RNA sequence: AAUUAUUAUUAUAAAUAUUAUUUUAAAAAUAUAAAAAUAUUGUUAAUAAAAUUAUCAAGUUUCAAAAGCGUUUAUUAAAUGCGUCGGUCUAAGUAUUAUAUUUAAGAUUAUUCUUGUAUAUAGAUUUUUAUUUUAAUUUUAUUAGUAGCAUAGUAAUUUAUUAACUGAUUAUUAAAGCGUUCCAUAGAAAAUUUUAAAAUUAUAAC
């Protein structure tokens, strides 16, 4: 729904800075990445990269697939990899969108999953995992 | 094109009253050019605007963004 | 005529135009439908003009593809919107020099109009025109009655 | 009904109306031997059709040659959908000296999405007929295979596989 | 005084003159009035006289370049009739080398131009000047190995052909 | 009733073969290989339609004239034999 | 034959009730700049 | 196999993980019918290389 | 040649006036001089397929449609001679839709633009200079000081400087009548009314163009009709009569004793002369039906011009 | 395509025919988009 | 299009895939017709523009009435349309022009006379007819006339048919056609002559 709603804003303001009772920051620090959420963001990112393990596991893979959130573009999930989990073997990154899984509780209300983003990383030396039994 | 706050790219994500129709007609109806091939929603599941990456740069003939 | 064949229709559909979202915009705003405030009329498109007329007041070559046919060559000329006032700097020619620029300074812009004037007068109707043809009108004889030319031949030259 | 400047090219059917006129089909061969046989038919394409009207006042003369297609680069360069004012040429070009370039328009851009699916098409029949012309070449290749192992079975199992006679009846080459 | 003297123009194809007016002048015998009337042409030429293949000295006309014998339909075989001067048969075009040579865009409805032995569009062989299509430019719209060219010339009798009613 | 790349020969079809009808593959004996023929022309019907003579549709005035000319002028050759055995 | 009955037209009759947000801009002094005086 | 308009059938598509079997998608049911988009792409569509001008 | 102008006549009836010298097409539509533009139709203000309201004289008619055909031949044209430079008919080209014919003149400083074609111009001549007389030469644009009583001038200009608007129609002519105003010179309009034009105006000298127009140009064909194209021009007497009060009566009807288009237009009551120039002498009603010469006879002054109207 | 429905007055008179003219009954609560403006 | 329905959604391109949804032992009607001697309109309000065909799917001719070829919700002397003509317009468009109409092109001609609207008008009404509008009741001259012509009628004569409520011809006072009349007239609707496959009567014939 692209039509702004009133009371998102209210919602945003509270927990920005108290908003009832604390006044607001002025709009020049607003305005900067010394902002708490934008200083939340640039030193604690919030991100839920999963990997898919169908496609990593006994059989060896060169396209290990993952998870991103929908809003993690192509560049972003190289700097992940990169500088959290050491991956340093990124030539190209493959991404689709899906629309996030739907079901029926047994009760009956449609609780749909929220969506994410299948980016399909092709690493260069292929990579797998084992599973005794 | 959503865009960062801080970033002084400009983006054609509005949410206006007067600018949310056409911001629609992109996401239900998308882009036939008149080159032939179908642009920005193509197919079933229509694009979440607000869940796009930022727009980091327009784009350049040489290479692709600038 | 008994047969509709209804096979004529189903043929290239229309878009789906989706009329609910100018239903909204309306009350998402606060007028109401554009009653004949406007009700219309149709808007020109850029194809139909044609740039480089010489119409056009040579100001206007996109501003003029629309505002009519009826009233696109009145559209007054104006400025490039950059260009400042004369400006009565001091910024003289390169060579242009002193006595002639203390003499020339001395004219003022209608003491200096006005030579102009009687100069290119004098310019055309001279070498130019005493060259091949004639610019004032002739008597009986064929005695050229005025001296030099009337003031519109030489304002449309 | 689909405006036809959605189209990326006009349509190439265009269907117009006449309750009492019913085929589909456009007549054309009758909107071509006029505009092939009559020069004035089709507007003139300002350029090839100026450069009269310059050189006339430059030169003196009618031009009294082929004038050159292509317009010159540098003609026409506020026009902006061109496609009428000129024949359906691309904008000439810039004032400039470099090789001529076709400004990608969308619709140059979208011949070019056909002169790729034209040569789809092409191979995709093309090569039908390459594997069709193995399977039934290679079936028959195979099928005289049968007809020679039954054709070696056939004699050492003494079938004649002429009926419930002798030969004496087909030496007489008669029907019997 | 039958009334409604304006009408639909209700004959017409039901005339005399009309069957006479709907016949084709191909390159047959078939002496008139025996020609195909509706489509304007028998399917099927036959042509067990003389074989009409396609030669193995044969060439494009456009772009010369040997054309492959008979496996494949990439060449526009035009056997204008009985032709013989352009090629033992009609002339003959690979689909791409079917372009107008002077202007380089397609042949528009498919009539050419031979200008010594380089298929010229109609129009610019004409002198006339219009010098882009529409539709497609490079590529023009023809049958190939004359299945376009099969609605004209040289039906089953193609000549006197009395050896059937003679003795 | 049916050619070649250069060749012709002869053959009434069926209904069971009505696909192969319009463009066949064949032994070409001017040739010695399978080569694909054409339907150049009718040459009759295969079996009687209700009510009509053997010859319902008729040959052609065309295959016809393809027969004069195989067994036709055969006078180069009534030698060798004419119809016996 | 009217067109497009599927779930678009299903939820643009339904979200689009949702209220925008509102700012009473009142009007601008364009011609009476007042910060100039 | 290209990125052509088609009709489906919709047993076809796979169902849902079922109480009766799990989720059997569309391609591990139909391998042979996963559409193969290198070859729709290098066959079909315009790239744009082949129309690079500046 | 033989007459300039031809009455070609490709179907007995189809009478198109095909001029030799006529320029053909290729050398017609010249870039700097084609304008475009969509005409409205009818539509005023609100779309509304509507005529003019009763006083104004901005005319949208309402039977008119297809007025700027887009792919049509449409330069513009000059309409401001100037005064002696010379001139030199380089071609004269025909449109059929702007019946007028025009040549390209190149005026000699370099201007390879103006149109209008007096009666009688030849191409590749010079024309703007005078002979031994005053200017008395087919085709010189003569202040109407310069003429002398009863010879024609065609696209006078109304306000000195102001442009050629009177008598720019092919073949037409205003002559002049010879007045006793001190500054001022009285001309006959092709209209049969008198006007005191200013003498310092000017005018091109000669008919204007393309005689044969007046008749001879029959199109009858529904294809050639594409000259003139307008909407249908339905009867007034056959429209549902809840919409105009001529209509129905179970047969035809004559018509209504005050015909009216859907306001008034009786025969000849609507009169809509409303703002009377200074200029003006005798509009087309005060001399309707005396003739063509007698008004060529009296000279004009202001007491000529009826002080009542 | 829209309508008024008042008919556009003179350029003069910019307003004939309010709907109180009429003895019309608008309240907010009655029809809804009722109440007027000169008012 | 209420559907998994009549249903190639024709923007394109291409041309040999052994791509794959249709119950079943009967005669009536009926949808329907392969086949087949005579007869050719006697059927009927009226035969003839009436599916496909390898036996290759086409009636010819005369007369009378009838324009344009476009266009229409009960589909045409409907309404368009060119020309001529009437009126209007020289401070928004070119007075051999564009508005606003009436007619209809082509070819002959376009008659007699005015009580009202309009114009002009003079404080207004009331008065008042250069042109225009509408009118002519004995307008009725040209012209065609039993005609889409208020009854009278099947008009009276002539043909034509074995039989002429047909149709055409002559003239001719037509209940009150009439100069925008009349002629000329092509595919239409009639009337003949004539030929002819639809199973037209006879006639029933899977
Ligand atoms: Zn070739
Ligand atoms: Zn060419
Ligand atoms: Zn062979």
């Amino acid at each position: 729904n692209p039509i702004a709603g009133k009371i998102g804003l209210v919602n945003r303001k509270a927990e920005e800075w108290g908003w009832p009772h604390q006044r607001p920051p002025p709009t020049g620090l607003r305005r900067s990445p010394e902002y708490f959420p934008f200083f939340f963001s640039r030193y604690f990112p919030d991100v839920e990269v999963r990997l898919v393990l169908d496609s990593v596991l006994n059989n060896e893979t060169t396209r290990p697939i993952f998870h991103i959130p929908q809003d993690m573009s192509k560049q972003e999930l190289v700097n992940y990899l990169k500088n959290i989990y050491n991956i340093d073997n990124v030539v190209r990154i493959r991404v689709r969108n899906m629309r996030g899984r739907r079901f029926k509780n047994e009760v009956g209300e449609i609780k749909s999953l929220p969506d994410y983003k299948v980016a399909v990383v092709e690493l260069d030396s292929p990579v797998s995992i084992v599973f005794k039994q | 094109n959503r865009t960062h706050p801080l970033s002084k790219l400009r983006g054609n994500l509005r949410r206006n009253p007067s600018e949310i129709p056409r911001v629609l007609n992109m996401m239900i109806q998308g882009v036939w050019h008149k080159s032939g091939n179908k642009l920005y929603f193509r197919g079933g599941k229509p694009p979440n605007p607000s869940t796009h990456p930022y727009l980091t740069g327009e784009p350049c003939p040489v290479y692709g963004w600038k | 005529k008994s047969q509709h064949k209804n096979v004529l229709r189903k043929g290239r559909p229309h878009m789906q135009k989706y009329k609910e979202l100018n239903r909204w915009q309306r009350e998402a705003q606060g007028i109401t439908k554009w009653e004949q405030g406007h009700s219309h009329r149709p808007q020109p498109y850029v194809e139909r003009f044609n740039p480089e007329g010489a119409g056009l007041t040579r100001g206007t070559s996109a501003y003029a593809w629309k505002w009519w046919h009826t009233q696109y060559p009145w559209l007054p000329n104006v400025a490039p919107a950059d260009y400042v006032p004369p400006s009565p700097r001091g910024i003289r020619p390169a060579a242009w020099d002193d006595e002639f620029a203390d003499v020339v300074l001395s004219m003022s812009d209608e003491e200096i109009q006005s030579y102009l004037l009687d100069k290119l007068t004098e310019v055309i109707f001279a070498e130019t025109q005493r060259d091949g043809y004639e610019l004032r009108r002739l008597d009986f004889e064929g005695k050229p009655l005025t001296e030099l030319p009337e003031r519109r031949i030489i304002e449309n030259f | 009904r689909k405006a036809l400047q959605s189209y990326p090219v006009p349509p190439r059917a265009r269907n117009y109306e006449r309750r009492w006129s019913s085929s589909r089909t456009n007549p054309y061969n009758r909107m071509f031997w006029r505009t092939v046989l009559n020069e004035d038919f089709a507007r003139p394409s300002f350029w090839v059709s100026d450069f009269r009207h310059k050189y006339l006042a430059k030169h003196g003369m009618d031009y009294q040659g082929r004038v050159p297609a292509s317009p010159a680069p540098g003609m026409y360069q506020g026009f902006s959908d061109v496609h009428k004012i000129l024949a359906n040429h691309p904008k000439p070009q810039r004032e400039s000296r470099h090789l001529p370039v076709m400004p990608m328009t969308p619709r140059v851009v979208f011949e070019h999405a056909q002169e790729k699916r034209i040569d789809y098409a092409k191979k995709m029949h093309r090569d039908r007929r390459l594997v069709e012309q193995l399977r039934t070449h290679e079936f028959w290749g195979w099928y005289m295979k049968l007809q020679r192992v039954r054709g070696r079975w056939c004699k050492e199992h003494g079938v004649s596989s002429r009926g419930v006679y002798g030969p004496a009846v087909d030496a007489a080459e008669l029907w019997g | 005084h039958g009334k409604p003297a304006s009408g639909h123009k209700v004959r017409t194809q039901h005339s005399r003159r009309w069957w006479m007016q709907s016949k084709a002048h191909h390159l047959t015998a078939v002496p008139h009035e025996e020609a195909r009337s509706r489509p304007h042409f028998p399917a099927y030429t036959e042509d067990v006289d003389q074989p009409m293949v396609v030669p193995d000295g044969v060439c494009c006309f456009n772009c010369d370049k040997p054309i492959d014998g008979d496996d494949i339909n990439s060449y526009v075989w035009v056997p204008s009739g009985n032709a013989r001067v352009p090629t033992t048969q009609g002339y003959f075009f690979h689909v791409k080398c079917f372009k107008c040579w002077n202007c380089k865009y397609r042949i528009i409805h498919n009539q050419f131009y031979s200008k010594d032995s380089r298929a010229w569009c109609l129009s610019c062989a004409l002198g006339r000047d219009i010098r882009v299509p529409t539709r497609r430019w490079h590529t023009s719209y023809v049958n190939t190995h004359r299945t376009g060219s099969r609605l004209t010339g040289q039906f089953f009798p193609r000549h006197r052909h009395q050896m059937e009613f003679l003795f | 009733n049916a050619c070649h790349v250069p060749g012709d020969q002869i053959f009434l079809v069926s209904n069971s073969f009505t696909r192969r009808l319009l463009t066949r593959t064949d032994h070409c004996p001017k040739c010695d290989r399978l080569s694909t023929f054409r339907f150049m022309s009718v040459s009759g019907m295969v079996g009687r339609m209700p009510y009509k003579p053997v010859d319902t549709p008729g040959p052609s005035y065309a295959t016809l004239y393809w027969r004069k000319q195989r067994s036709g002028k055969i006078a180069s050759q009534p030698l060798n034999e004419v119809c016996n055995k | 034959f009217k067109q497009g009955q599927g779930m678009f037209s299903h939820q643009l009759k339904r979200i689009l009730n949702k209220k925008s947000l509102h700012k009473y801009n009142w009007d601008p002094l364009h011609m009476y700049d007042p910060r100039k005086l | 196999t290209y990125s052509m308009k088609g009709q489906r059938y919709p047993a076809e598509q796979g169902r849902t993980s079922r109480p009766g079997s799990l989720a059997a998608s569309r391609d591990r049911m139909f391998p042979l019918y996963r559409r193969n988009y290198k070859l729709n792409r290098e066959l079909r569509v315009l790239d744009h290389r082949r129309i690079s001008t500046d | 040649v033989r007459s300039p102008d031809h009455g070609y006549s490709q179907h007995i009836l189809q009478k198109d006036i095909w001029s030799p010298f006529q320029v053909g097409a290729n050398m017609m539509s010249y870039t700097p001089l084609y304008y475009d533009w969509k005409g409205f139709s009818s539509r005023d203000y609100f779309g509304h397929r509507s005529g003019t309201n009763p006083g104004s004289k901005v005319l949208l008619g309402h039977y008119r449609r297809d007025e700027v055909r887009s792919w049509g031949y449409r330069i513009m044209v000059n309409h401001k001679p100037q005064k002696r430079i010379p001139k030199w008919l380089a071609c004269v080209v025909h449109i059929p839709r702007k019946k007028t014919f025009l040549g390209f003149f190149l005026y000699a400083n370099g201007a390879y633009v103006a149109e209008l074609l007096t009666y009688k111009q030849l191409p590749r001549i010079i024309y703007n200079k005078a002979f031994q007389g005053c200017l008395p030469t087919i085709g010189q644009t003569v202040s109407l000081t310069e003429v002398t009583y009863g010879k024609e001038i065609h696209s006078v200009e109304m306000y000195p400087g102001h442009g050629g608007v009177i008598c720019r129609a092919s073949g037409t002519a205003a002559v002049v009548l010879r007045g006793s105003e001190p500054n001022l010179v009285p001309l006959l309009l092709p209209s049969k009314e008198v006007r005191l034009f200013d003498n310092m105006c000017h005018a091109v000298f000669g008919r204007r163009a393309g005689v044969m127009y007046n008749k001879q140009r029959n199109f009858s064909k529904r294809s050639v009709e594409e000259n003139m194209p307008h909407r249908p021009k339905v009867h007034s007497k056959t429209k549902r009569v809840s919409s105009h009060p001529a209509g129905g009566g179970n047969g035809g009807s004559p018509n209504l004793l005050t015909p009216l288009d859907w306001r008034i237009h009786p025969r000849n009551c609507v009169k809509t002369k409303y703002w009377l120039s200074g200029y003006i002498l005798r509009g087309r009603q005060y001399n309707r039906n005396q003739t063509v010469a007698d008004l060529k006879s009296k000279t004009y002054s202001w007491a000529n011009r009826d002080p009542v109207y | 395509a829209a309508t008024p429905g008042v008919g556009i007055a003179p350029e003069t008179t910019p307003v004939k025919y309010v709907p109180e003219m009429l003895n019309i009954q608008n309240a907010k609560w009655w029809n809804g988009r009722g109440k007027p403006v000169y008012r």
